[PDB]
């Protein structure tokens, strides 16, 4: 069966540089063109750029955005098609997905998240958001890198609870909230392996 | 001269029954071989794009039979005979006239039907232990409402406030969004409320310290 | 931008690769191949494997007998000759199995009272299925909960109908005859889930079934399937009423397309294969010996008389079965026909052979036709498969049996026309250019004819050998041995291939035995004392478990583990091995300046085993090392235990130290031992009372046991304590040891330790840890430099820690060490606690048996007793070679009128 | 036990050797048929297919054996021949097939028709099950258990 198995990506700094690979099974490569595309956290989905089959002269074209600094590249042999970024920016932080065909994308590759950040690895800090007169939470503030989970009594509560997405702030950190709902004993467990860093805190006004 | 498409900006759908997605494009797609140059996508969440109709009504190989494409020239409809769960998610109708496609586009967001809710509202103010620090966070939750778009505005504003929103809930099949308001300790303490709206809403709802 | 042309390209391979998706799909569910993955068989004259078949055929054997003397039959009363005489024979001679009586009853989980109620036809169905999934070289227990389906051709043969009605509470007497329950049965007791039918056409039916079965596996509704049938004739029935009509031979014998051909001779025959899509054997990795291409059924409709056949019903059927399969008459080499021997239905067979097949045939290639029938009779309702066994087996060893009893061929039939021979003797068919394909028929007396074709199967050191067996008895593990002990005394006889089909192809069951060996010489010793029943020899290991795994504890012992040279052996055999070793010398290089590899290999100029600040950092990595070897080998910890410094290597397993963490903490405590060397000593011994003889000094370590205790304290106290408890009763055995841990002797070096090591940076464990300090399961996160003095300073209450674990329901005991240093202790323990009672406690390797082959008995240990292992990463690249299949220790069940 | 032999060919002698589960096997197909709006003769020589669920009651079991020159007391009794013989008097000539798996007979038979007739290989198919208790012997062993 058709497979594309992408590889190569993960946190970098602004300036520098990343390969991603997209490697093919099940299909003759050889005869398709073969895309990139990306989307940024939350948002919709860009054409970065894509490669030609030799059958159409190799070529490539590229999103003006990363014209000159993005090359697109293929191996025939192996069957791997690449994504070579130099002078990367924070803007250039999204999931890359592979795709077959250069017009019509009907396979896609698993995705590859790149993030360029100059970040350095960071616990995050727990506040509480308490109520007063049916609805509390933690709010999970300044870590780096994704992810941080968040349990209430250590997973015996899940009923009402909403864990949001995480935000990046102006500063680079990352930073999330967890809630639930109940009216009139309440702990929110918060974990970030990157810095190994585990943190329970009680919400009561 | 560019080539673009528009679909809904969001569709409720109810499994068991139909839905349709209509597409409307700024020039024919009509090619003189006859086929139209319009193809559907659909992004599951979490998940990677993946292909349902090319050529305006042909379904590729794998993609389940209840979805159908149909229209010609500039009006188009992505058909399913019966919607099932697994098929949230963002449709996409995009032409190939004209190449390359730089965007996507917003796309259809697809979500499971269900009666208007309002958003409960919740303020909730830093803590001692925050404050300590040097930086004020507050918090305005606005939670299980139906369906998206609902808005938050502060007046302690501009440009100090960050939102988030849940994926639709696998029980109630809801929305909820959180708001952070970010000042420091000092413009904080130099003023002594968030305003929702929501079509769910009678009028406009506001909570304060 | 791409042109309109480049647009197009994409668009039209994608609908050609649809119509090409699609026209593949269609393929599938028409004439998809199918894999004869394995085949199983009962026949007369102990004919009870293919491969004794392929014996009898190929001399030319007829096992004709005489009618059985122990089925309660009345052989006076049944035989008269006159055919118009009711009630009796006048025939004496058929084909009778060898033992339908016999079956072994608690393999299978039936009661006796059960058994004798069951018709031997389900008896052996359930022997011949067991072996037919052995012989595909699967695990039988791995088709538990699948879509295996089970199509088998049976009938009532009268089994118990002249008994005496009795009490049957449990109803056995309705399961045990009804031939719906013959499949069922089958697909209860291994697990499948698969439809499961049993169809009756007669002669035709176990062509039938494989018809039905291979439609089954082209829909994807039966993932494999078990096809086949079954006839054992329990009453003499068939021989009477058949008499009556002056149809069966008179001796007996099936003279297919021979002119003495006058009329059938019965025979008992139980016959199956395994069937899978080819695509999904290949997938699978099973082996194929054999393909069904198509097949075809119909029926004669309006022929001249109910049970007359057709030559024009036998020709369309013929025609449908090579059309289905897109195959021509000449692609076909030989039949293996329907053939019974009758003077009526041999001609009409050959006739329409001689008008399809025969048809513009090749002058050169003459169709072969033959039957089995003429060598082992008609077996019934097995006939079908039973040709096409002889096919499969025809196919593989190359050849073409002769069928016999046509040194005249019939003249009811011309020959003339010259497209079809007689297989008058044994014929060479040789796998060449020309692809071998066969054909099988059955007809039916009700009417229904089965054509099926056939083609052949597309064409495809000295380290230690852990050889496992195992059986649902200790007779039945005898004789496992008994049977492997012969294998390995062949030169066909492939050591390692043995032991990965042992261990990979082969139900793991209660009754276990083990041998470790390098060469066949002593896995053939080894297992003849397991077929004796002993276990004497150090290689041999055997036990009985009621379970198949086990929650293992992983023990990290302290000192007194040590020898020179352990572990050496391991760093050639064992790369797991020595990449840890190798990962702990480079965390411990910033630290000092030999290297634990060196220790072990006894390299020159190389530290030795007496200074506490080379031995501890040596067993530390010892211990973390063999602990990754028994991960490779699938033993993973649900808990781990340390004793003193051995939660260091505990701490590590569970994930809760990295390895540059734990080496400082191992390195860090073992060189401030090393300064308070002189000062201090250790001897072992209840607690409670030896805190009482303690009082008069201010110098207790450890708690092992309730009678073994550790004192630590000053040289001095330590002798004079000796000569009380010398002068008095219970020994005192020292330690060779510098120093004195665990009292208060420590306490002077406190500061310096946690100033070195407080730099660590414990983590969640992955692993629980459950400390011999605290007497409790721990967060990794509380093990940082406090903790690791603690553990320095305070009691080892090591015994509690094993009976917390005992009664918590954790039964595996591993000791993780170089030579078993609390075994016992742990043994005790485990015995007097309120946990399971039957245990298990093994070590790792002992002092003399520091080796591949002793860890491999180790684990060997521990897998008779319910740990699983995982025994192919003992044996990279070998090849499963093919076992004799399981030993049934049989009782005979007959119920008699 | 009421069956009309003539109508069917079949002798005095057959007939009474015959389970009663074929004889009304067969009165039931033809009405069957005719109850399509199809003249029966019309399926003679046709790709009709028989799948049916039949088992064994003990009919016969308990009489004398006797003379049986033409084989009777055999195809009486035998499940095959229950379907086989509406293939036979019918002139069908498609599968004709008798499957047991006890209570779940008739429609694993319809399963298998359904197979047949979506593969080609029946053009129509005469589906369903037969069970006349000639002896009282399913009544005495469910008694045994208590389950009636
Ligand atoms: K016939
Ligand atoms: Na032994
Ligand atoms: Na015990």
């Amino acid at each position: 069966e058709v497979q594309l198995v992408q590889s190569g990506g993960g946190l970098v700094q602004p300036g520098r540089s990343l390969r991603l690979s997209c490697t093919a099974s099940g299909f003759t490569f050889g005869d398709y063109a073969m895309s990139w595309v990306r989307q940024a956290p939350g948002k919709g989905l860009e054409w970065v750029g894509f490669i030609r089959s030799k059958a159409y002269g190799g070529t490539t074209e590229y999103a003006a955005s990363v014209k000159g600094r993005f090359t697109i590249s293929r191996d025939d042999s192996k069957s791997i098609a690449y994504l070579q970024m130099n002078s990367l920016k924070t803007e250039d932080t999204a999931v890359y997905y592979c795709t077959r065909g250069g017009t019509l994308f009907d396979y896609w590759g698993q995705g590859t998240l790149v993030t360029v950040s100059s970040a350095s690895t960071k616990g995050p800090s727990v506040f509480p958001l308490a109520p007063s007169s049916a609805a509390l939470g933690c709010l999970v503030k300044d870590y780096f890198p994704e992810p941080v989970t968040v349990s209430w009594n250590s997973g015996a509560l899940t009923s009402g609870v909403h864990t949001f997405p995480a935000v990046l702030q102006s500063s680079g950190l990352y930073s999330l909230s967890s809630v639930v709902t109940v009216p009139s004993t309440y702990i929110c467990n918060v974990n970030h392996k990157p810095s190994n860093t585990k943190v329970d805190k009680k919400v009561e006004p | 001269d560019v080539v673009m498409t528009q679909s809904p900006l969001s569709l409720p759908v109810t499994p068991g029954e139909p839905a349709s997605i209509s597409c409307r494009s700024s020039q024919s797609l009509l090619h003189s071989n006859g086929y139209n140059y319009l193809d559907w996508y659909l992004q599951k969440p979490g998940q990677s794009p993946q292909l349902l109709i090319y050529l305006g009504s042909n379904r590729a190989s794998g993609v389940p039979d209840r979805f159908s494409g149909s229209g010609s020239g500039t009006d188009f409809t992505l058909k399913i005979s019966r919607v099932e769960a697994e098929d949230v998610g963002v449709y996409y109708c995009m032409q190939s006239l004209q190449t390359p496609r730089l965007t996507f586009g917003p796309g259809t967001k697809v979500d499971i039907k269900r009666t208007v809710a309002a958003p409960s509202v919740f303020i909730f103010p830093p803590s001692d232990e925050q404050l300590k620090s040097g930086t004020a966070s507050v918090v305005c939750l606005l939670n299980n409402f139906y369906p998206r778009g609902a808005k938050v505005q502060w007046k302690v504003q501009s440009g100090n406030s960050q939102e988030s929103v849940t994926e639709q809930d696998s029980k109630d099949s809801t929305y909820s969004l959180s708001s952070t308001l970010t000042l420091s300790k000092a413009d904080y303490e130099k003023h002594k409320a968030c305003e929702v709206t929501h079509q769910g809403l009678s009028s406009p709802v506001t909570k304060s310290f | 931008m791409v042109t309109d042309s480049e647009k197009v390209a994409e668009y039209l391979r994608r609908a050609t690769l649809d119509l090409r998706a699609a026209r593949q799909r269609i393929r599938e569910l028409e004439s998809d191949p199918i894999a004869i993955v394995s085949m199983a068989c009962r026949l007369p004259g102990g004919v009870n494997t293919p491969q004794r078949l392929w014996e009898l055929l190929r001399e030319g054997g007829e096992t004709l007998s005489g009618f059985p003397t122990d089925r309660g039959w009345d052989l006076a009363r049944l035989h008269h000759p006159d055919p118009d005489n009711p009630g009796t024979s006048y025939v004496d001679k058929g084909g009778f199995l060898d033992d339908a009586a016999g079956f072994d009853a608690e393999f299978f989980g039936v009661s006796p009272r059960e058994a004798a109620a069951m018709d031997p036809q389900q008896r052996l169905l359930l022997e011949t299925s067991w072996e037919l999934v052995e012989n595909a070289g699967i695990d039988p227990h791995s088709l538990r909960g699948t879509a295996t389906g089970v199509f088998l051709g049976v009938a009532k043969f009268g089994y118990g109908e002249d008994t005496a009605a009795a009490e049957d509470v449990e109803g056995y007497s309705v399961t045990g005859v009804a031939p719906a329950v013959a499949s069922g049965r089958i697909s209860y007791t291994m697990g499948l889930e698969g439809p499961s039918i049993s169809v009756d056409t007669a002669c035709s039916s176990s062509l039938v079934a494989l018809h039905l079965a291979v439609e089954s596996l082209r829909k994807g509704e039966s993932s494999m399937a078990v096809v086949g049938g079954a006839a054992v004739m329990a009453t003499p029935g068939v021989f009477v009423d058949f008499s009556r009509q002056r149809a069966l031979a008179a001796d007996g014998r099936s003279k297919a397309f021979g002119a003495g051909a006058d009329g059938f001779g019965f025979s008992e025959g139980v016959t199956l294969v395994l069937l899978e899509r080819l695509s999904e054997a290949r997938r699978n990795g099973h082996e194929v010996l054999a393909v069904v291409r198509g097949s075809a059924l119909n029926q004669d409709g309006a022929s001249n008389g109910l049970s007359a056949p057709s030559g024009p019903a036998q020709r369309r059927v013929i025609r449908q079965a090579l059309e289905s399969c897109g195959l021509e008459p000449g692609d076909v080499d030989a039949v293996e026909a329907h053939g019974t021997g009758t003077a009526l239905g041999d001609p009409i067979e050959a006739n329409a052979l001689l008008d399809t097949y025969g048809r513009d045939r090749d002058a050169d290639r003459p169709l072969w036709l033959g039957s089995v029938k003429s060598n082992i009779g008609h077996t019934q309702a097995a006939a079908g498969v039973t040709g096409l066994l002889k096919v499969v087996l025809a196919l593989r060893n190359g050849e073409l049996p002769a069928t016999l009893h046509v040194e005249e061929p019939t003249p009811h039939v011309d020959w003339s026309s010259g497209g079809v021979a007689l297989l008058a003797g044994n014929q060479p068919w040789r796998r060449g250019e020309r692809t071998r394909r066969a054909a099988v028929s059955a007809f039916g007396i009700s009417g229904t004819n089965a054509h099926v074709i056939v083609e052949e199967a597309p064409e495809r050191d000295g380290r230690p050998v852990p050889l496992v067996v195992s059986a649902r008895s200790t007779a039945a593990l005898r004789a496992q041995a008994a049977q492997i002990a012969e294998l390995l005394e062949r030169p066909d006889a492939d050591l390692a291939g043995v032991g990965l089909g042992l261990a990979t192809t082969r139900a793991r069951h209660e009754h276990r035995a083990a041998v470790v060996a390098s060469t066949r010489e002593e896995a053939v010793r080894g297992l003849r004392e397991i077929a004796a029943g002993a276990a004497t020899a150090d290689a041999v290991v055997e036990g009985v478990t009621e379970v198949d795994g086990r929650n293992v504890v992983f023990l990290f012992p302290g000192q007194g583990s040590q020898w020179a040279g352990m572990g050496a052996e391991l760093l050639s055999s064992s790369p797991v091995f020595a990449g840890k070793i190798r990962a702990c010398d480079e965390s411990m290089a910033p630290m000092q300046d030999w290297k634990v590899s060196d220790v072990l290999r006894q390299a020159p100029g190389a530290p030795g085993l007496d200074r506490v600040d080379v031995v501890q950092p040596v067993l530390f990595a010892v211990m973390v090392s063999l602990a990754e070897l028994w991960r490779s080998y699938g033993v993973e910890p649900a808990a781990v235990v340390g004793h003193s410094q051995g939660e260091i290597a505990a701490a590590h397993v569970a994930g809760a130290l990295t390895l540059e963490d734990a080496a400082k903490l191992v390195v860090g405590r073992s060189r401030l031992m090393r300064s308070l060397s002189g000062e201090g000593g250790m001897a072992a011994v209840g607690e409670a009372a030896v805190r009482e003889r303690l009082r008069p000094w201010q110098d207790v370590a450890a708690v092992n046991g309730p009678r073994s205790v550790v004192v630590s304290g000053e040289p001095g106290a330590l002798r004079a304590f000796s000569e009380d408890c010398a002068a008095e009763g219970i020994r005192v055995r020292d330690i060779d040891v510098d120093y004195a841990s665990h009292s208060p002797q420590i306490e002077r070096v406190r500061e310096e330790l946690l100033e070195t090591t407080g730099d660590i940076a414990p983590r969640p464990a992955r692993v629980t840890f459950h400390s011999t300090v605290e007497s409790r399961s721990m967060d990794g996160t509380e093990l940082d430099a406090r903790y690791w003095y603690r553990n320095l300073r305070e009691t080892v209450r090591f015994a509690d820690a094993v009976t917390r674990l005992a009664e918590s329901g954790y039964d595996a005991f591993i000791e993780v060490s170089p030579h078993p240093v609390v075994v016992q202790a742990v043994e005790e323990a485990v015995e007097e606690a309120d946990g399971a009672e039957d245990a298990v406690v093994v070590g790792s390797l002992h002092r003399d048996g520091g080796d591949l082959s002793a860890f491999l008995r180790s684990m060997a240990t521990a897998h008779v007793s319910g740990v699983d292992i995982r025994w192919d990463v003992a044996l990279p690249g070998a090849a499963p070679f093919a076992l004799p299949t399981y030993p049934f220790q049989r009782k005979r069940y007959w119920l008699q009128p």
